[PDB]
């Protein structure tokens, strides 16, 4: 379990093959190859929805390309299609841009509990909810 | 009979241009002063050259030795301006480059090295300044290895310390590796068992034919220990001379200086054949062109001969000759140049001082179309800016030196024209007017510009019917509408145009095409106050390569560009990233490479995209425009 | 002397040496010559036909 | 994936076995020759059998022993 080395968190929506407007050079900053962020970066994306911005692990190595370990996309892009709306805070405490409920997100807790690390569902269910308070989101309990 | 032209790749400032001039004593005398330290002849020729510590380009001389001609020149290694000694190169096959003795060859040497191999001629490394202190004896070696990226091995080497033996060597045992690429020797190396080097040198003398790999050096000549031995491996490690005089004679031409004492000489190198003296021949204008007089060109001073050996190099007077023409015609070689990939290495004004006698330093600008090929120059400014495609800060000190002794007659200028593209901030209503109310002419028409998208250009369109809109006459309209475009409120040349004309009444007994015309461009100076202005700014793209390690360093010159961040990968250790800055502050992007690169950088862009736009204030440049019918009436516009 | 330029447009900017030969002009004040199109660095109009002898136009290669 | 690639011998065609070791290990050709009189000796050590399979099977086209270990 070697520690940090060049590996980063950030490319945007799983549909966009070999971006560059958005990441660019960042991706391109190592010695791994453009090409390598869209004819490889789609083989995981094909099992699942497209256009969903899923963070990656990309450990560069010496040899040419690099292993990976898909994760789970960022709750805050989830609070889009799940949530109608697709603004998010800016106006907090100020006004209530939306609000959902503890029966629904709750429900997609355990889908991303595969990447969380929580004792007990329970556990990870306000972790997450608690992020959409950020939001100026507010739960129905 | 004759004998290849040694080379005198000194780059980087290698001195080892000053050591060709030892290479003169070792050949004398029988009568010479030996050379000197410093400034000093070797060569020299031009004034104020040696006085500057460099030459200002390549020179040439007389020698020989091993009972075969040994002619060489140098070093053109120096800036900055290097693509002139780009033109010695056809001047003779050899090469003879000296890597610096400091941290292996220097960088700049590397990019006059890789165009050897362009040549495809062989060429040599040469361990100039040995007997200093910090030399590479064993370690600064290795990385000529490491930057010469073949398999090249130095013929023999010693470390010192007062010795500085050469013939000691050298390469046993493991040395031999370029033999193992012949077909033949690698067949001798299946056999096993020692064997003689010298019959290892014939299977080395085909592999020094395709310049495999650059022949072995050492000792630096201000030493005396080694310049002169080292000197006899290129009277044999140099190709035979082409000789023959069957004819027909042909030749090119390679370079040529105006001296004050010439006034002119075009020198060109023989390809074939002999020409007699006083005798015409063919050339490249297709008329008879006889040389009246020619000489070699001997280091120790200039001598007449009756006629050139075959393979020979020797200046020859002229009423003209064009670059690269064919003594023949012709000569039939190819090779690859450039003028250090560069179209033009930021331009710089030069307007001559005095309001007449700067008009005299213009034609001493066509003497400098007379020296060095690679320069060009143009006065597409309405002022007549000059704009020298001369580039590179050193290399321009040449050319400012040579106007304080060859002419009488300077200039600083560096900004140049500003390249404004103003353009309309927004569409409105406008008209000419009808009948007199009034003034010249009675024709009008109610033009009524529109915004438009950057870089989309000018257009215009006949909105209105026939007859009215004249099938003749309505062109006039246009054409005048472009007087317009020359030039907005704050003479910032037109960019963006839409105006697309609708009313136009007009009194036929007294209307003329003119007319019309002139009421045109009325509507584009009106309708452009409406727009409030809009100055714009060209931002091409300019590509550049910096090294990985230097690449970080990079980024911190982006906060002071005014480009944006644009996508670029890594190559291998080089490095590269697409930027796009404005061409205003683009001319000082190549001062930026040249420091934080540490000689590495290099870049290269084109212009593009009128879009950009940038404050402040919206200066513009005057004036627009004089010289026209009519104009004083714009005037009584304004009020 | 103040010669006349003839033809449809012409190269020349500020210097540009040129030949000059006689003739007046029969409009202009102060003008009794005529530039030589067609000679040293003065090139002659573009896309000349009839009569190109005169401002020194070579006979077209098509 | 360490599996030795010894070379018993050059076999009869010797100097074609000269390429095979030169591009093994960047070695020059003069070590590799003295290496060659150096027989048996390894070629390389830990390399992966993969790679030593190629530059063995290499060895048969030019009809030299190889040792694999």
């Amino acid at each position: 379990a070697k520690k940090v080395q060049a590996y980063v968190k950030l490319q945007v929506a799983a549909g966009m093959a070999n971006p560059s407007p958005p990441v660019g050079p960042a991706l391109g900053q190592q010695g791994v190859n453009i090409m390598e962020f869209c004819k490889a970066f789609n083989a995981k994306t094909d099992s699942i929805e497209k256009g969903l911005p899923i963070p990656v692990v990309i450990t560069v190595y010496a040899d040419r390309s690099f292993t990976f370990v898909t994760k789970t996309p960022p709750a805050a892009v989830l609070l889009k299609k799940a949530a109608g709306i697709k603004s998010g805070s800016g106006k907090p405490n100020k006004d209530k841009v939306g609000k959902i409920s503890r029966a629904q997100l709750q429900e997609i807790a355990q889908t991303k509990a595969a990447d969380m690390t929580g004792a007990d569902i329970e556990a990870m269910t306000r972790s997450i909810e608690g992020t959409a308070r950020s939001m100026g989101l507010v739960v129905e309990d | 009979m004759k004998i290849i032209n040694i080379g005198v790749l000194a780059h980087v400032d290698a001195g080892k241009t000053t050591l060709t001039e030892s290479l003169l004593y070792n050949s004398g005398a029988i009568t010479e002063l030996g050379s000197v330290d410093k400034g000093t002849t070797r060569t020299d020729n031009t004034l104020l050259e040696r006085q500057r510590g460099i030459t200002i380009q390549t020179g040439i001389t007389s020698f020989q030795w091993e009972n075969t001609k040994v002619n060489i020149i140098d070093t053109p290694g120096h800036m900055d301006f290097l693509a002139e000694v780009y033109r010695s190169l056809s001047v003779l096959d050899g090469a003879i480059l000296l890597i610096s003795a400091k941290d292996g060859v220097q960088a700049q040497t590397r990019i006059l090295f890789h165009a050897l191999r362009k040549m495809g001629i062989p060429t040599i490394f040469f361990i100039n300044k040995i007997d200093q202190n910090g030399i590479d004896l064993s370690t600064v070696y290795q990385d000529i290895k490491e930057k010469l990226s073949a398999e090249i091995v130095i013929k023999q080497k010693v470390e010192l310390y007062p010795n500085v033996c050469v013939t000691n060597f050298t390469e046993s045992e493991q040395w031999d590796t370029v033999i193992e690429g012949n077909d033949d020797l690698l067949e001798k190396y299946m056999s096993g068992k020692s064997l003689e080097a010298l019959e290892l040198e014939q299977e080395e003398s085909i592999r020094f034919q395709n310049c495999s790999l650059f022949p072995l050096y050492h000792g630096s000549a201000k030493s005396n220990i080694g310049i002169d031995n080292l000197i006899e491996v290129i009277t044999n490690k140099f190709y035979s001379s082409t000789h023959r005089g069957p004819s027909e004679l042909c030749g090119n031409v390679f370079k040529i200086e105006y001296t004050k004492k010439r006034q002119r000489l075009a020198y060109i190198r023989l390809y074939s054949g002999v020409l007699h003296l006083r005798d015409s021949v063919r050339v490249s204008e297709k008329e008879k062109i006889k040389v009246t007089e020619m000489y070699t060109s001997i280091n120790g001073e200039l001598c007449k001969i009756d006629r050139a050996y075959s393979g020979e190099i020797v200046i020859l007077q002229n009423e003209f000759l064009k670059l690269n023409s064919v003594l023949g015609d012709t000569k039939l070689l190819p090779q690859r140049k450039k003028i250090e990939n560069p179209h033009p290495l930021l331009q710089t004004t030069v307007e001559p001082s005095k309001p007449e006698q700067r008009e005299m330093l213009l034609d001493a600008l066509l003497e400098i179309s007379d020296s060095d090929p690679l320069l060009r120059y143009y006065v597409d400014s309405t002022t007549h800016e000059i704009i020298l495609s001369f580039l590179g800060k050193v290399q321009m000190e040449v050319i400012s030196a040579l106007l304080q002794e060859k002419y009488h007659v300077e200039i600083e200028i560096t900004e140049p024209t500003v390249i404004y593209m103003e353009r309309p901030l927004k569409n409105a209503e406008y008209t000419i007017h009808i009948e007199v109310p009034p003034n010249p002419f009675w024709a009008s028409i109610g033009l009524s510009v529109s915004p438009l998208p950057l870089g989309s250009g000018m257009q215009y369109e006949s909105s209105v019917s026939l007859g009215y809109l004249n099938q003749s006459f309505q062109n006039a309209v246009m054409e005048g509408i472009r007087y317009g475009c020359e030039q907005g409120l704050y003479g910032w040349n037109v960019t963006d145009c839409k105006i697309c004309f609708k009313y136009g009444l007009y009194y036929s007994p007294v209307s003329t095409p003119a007319d019309f015309r002139m009421l045109a461009p009325i509507v584009l100076e009106q309708v452009l106050k409406k727009a409030g202005t809009e100055l714009l700014e060209p931002y091409l793209s300019f590509k550049i390569y910096a090294p990985q390690e230097y690449l970080s360093r990079a980024y911190n010159d982006a906060p002071k560009y005014c480009a944006n961040i644009v996508d670029t990968q890594l190559k291998n250790n080089e490095v590269i990233l697409s930027g796009e800055i404005p061409a205003r502050c683009i001319q000082e992007y190549r001062s930026d490479l040249t420091f934080f690169t540490n000689g590495r950088s290099v870049c290269l862009t084109e212009l593009k995209g009128y879009h950009v736009t940038t404050g402040e204030p919206v200066c513009q440049p005057r004036r627009p425009n004089s010289r026209i019918d009519k104009v004083r009436y714009m005037f009584n516009k304004i009020t | 002397v103040t010669s006349y330029i003839g033809g449809e447009g012409h190269n020349l900017q500020e210097h540009s040496v040129i030949l000059i030969r006689g003739g007046r002009v029969k409009d202009l004040p102060g003008v009794r010559y005529h530039t030589v199109r067609g000679a040293l660095d003065c090139s002659g109009v573009k896309d000349r036909k009839q009569a190109r002898s005169k401002y020194g136009v070579k006979r077209p290669k098509a | 994936t360490e599996f030795d690639v010894i070379l018993k011998a050059a076999g009869a065609n010797k100097v074609a076995v000269i390429k095979a070791v030169r591009g093994a290990t960047g070695l020059g050709l003069k070590e590799a020759k003295d290496l060659v009189e150096s027989a048996p000796a390894a070629l390389k050590e830990g390399v992966s059998k993969d790679d030593a399979e190629a530059l063995k099977k290499a060895l048969e086209e030019a009809g030299a022993e190889v040792e694999v270990k």
